[PDB]
């Protein structure tokens, strides 16, 4: 499904 | 190298301009030039390592799971176009967490000693070796993916005995390793179990926590529901 | 060149992959290739060219403002770093639009000869010199605007005296040249007047459109229209 | 203000 987005400091 | 004339400093000023430009190609040259000077890297500088990275490969994985869409769809004749295109989508993405993977085994887990530190390079090495393996055909496939789990694995086990069942990390970390069991592994009730068990324990030490980390935890946890939702 | 061993039609159909993919620096590349090829574009391949460059040069230019911006409340010293990056993503920027102008000159203009050809690639001509002169300041800038100029204006003649008032093309050049005369030519009262005359004329020659011609008409009459909301 | 975005085929 989702894993952690991780795209924003 | 490439980044070799450039001040480590400004490198970090620079990723984090490039990041407020959405030059997330950038932003990950500057952070692997960084690396590359060979300092061990703060909290701060590690996510700007991974949120450039993460984006990068992000882009990459969207456009190969579109192409990918077409090539399965494909097989009137198209000619050989769509695979050669995902093809080369496939090979930039490999580069790409090939690069990484080379940052983390050259030095950065090795110089690693404190727990965050460590645990969130193995979480990336995991990550980056389940990018692989989302995209792996071949005689080495079985071997990314145990890659893949022993680099959770062993983060799993740090984050188990040295840090708090909040810790935004070591959250992370269980989430992408479920999402590891539940999309690459094949092992759903493995996830389900790993969701559930890592949500109820930070529920029960959310006592514990500050109004800022408090908000910090929830969120992440409420990724952990999510997923359950989906999953059960 | 650089695309010089890939079949024409494969190109294309690269392009049109690379777009569906977001890929829109490998769509330019595509594109540029299938203009390198020699022959002249259909209608269908000429909006492939302009979809790719305005994505690369949208992203450049979105990225040049955020980084002009932070440059401009700069000058506590943040020394040379912000200028620096600025300056990069500038020499990018001007080097695509340079690409693009390039590509009309050699040799796409001169073959053009049906309107319809013609003034799409006298707009494209105008639009990458307007970027070109968002962010020029030395001896040449004056000329960069007249450059843009001169090929909006040839543009717009043969568009009054080939095209019908509601041609997309027609519309979407008088929206191009009006913004160009509001933030870059310093006409704010020009901008209004050419938005509104196109407005009316479009307005007058709806009724001899089918239904389908009709939306695309009035969807471009709309941007029109919401400029002129903003500028008066 | 608003240049067609022009960014679809
Ligand atoms: C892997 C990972 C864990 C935690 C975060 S966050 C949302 O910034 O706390 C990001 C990535
Ligand atoms: C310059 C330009 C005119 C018209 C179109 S459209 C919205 O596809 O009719 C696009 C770009």
């Amino acid at each position: 499904a989702g894993s952690i987005p991780g795209r924003r400091s | 190298g490439a980044m070799g004339s450039m001040e480590r400093a400004s490198l970090i000023q620079k990723a984090k301009l490039a990041e407020q430009a959405e030059r997330y190609e950038d932003m990950a040259a500057f952070m692997k030039g960084a690396v590359e000077k060979g300092e061990e890297l703060s909290c701060e500088e590690r996510n700007l390592l991974s949120v450039a990275y993460k984006n990068v490969v992000g882009g990459q994985r969207a456009a190969w799971r579109v192409l990918s869409s077409i090539e399965q769809k494909s097989n009137e004749e198209k000619g050989p176009e769509v695979r050669e295109y995902r093809e080369k989508v496939e090979t930039e993405l490999q580069g790409v967490c090939d690069t990484v993977l080379g940052l983390l085994d050259s030095h950065l887990i090795k110089e690693a000693g404190d727990a965050e530190s460590r645990v969130f390079y193995l979480k990336m090495k995991g990550d980056y070796y389940r990018y692989l393996a989302e995209v792996a055909t071949g005689d080495d496939k079985k071997r990314i993916i145990d890659s893949a789990r022993s680099a959770y694995q062993e983060a799993m086990d740090i984050s188990k005995k040295e840090m708090p069942p909040t810790n935004p990390i070591r959250l992370g970390l269980a989430l992408n390793f479920s999402v590891f069991h539940y999309e690459i592994a094949n092992s759903p009730e493995e996830a389900i179990s790993l969701a559930k068990t890592t949500f109820d324990e930070a529920m029960a030490d959310l006592h514990t926590l500050s109004e800022d980390s408090y908000k910090d935890s929830t969120l992440i946890m409420q990724l952990l529901r999510d997923n359950l939702t989906l999953w059960t």
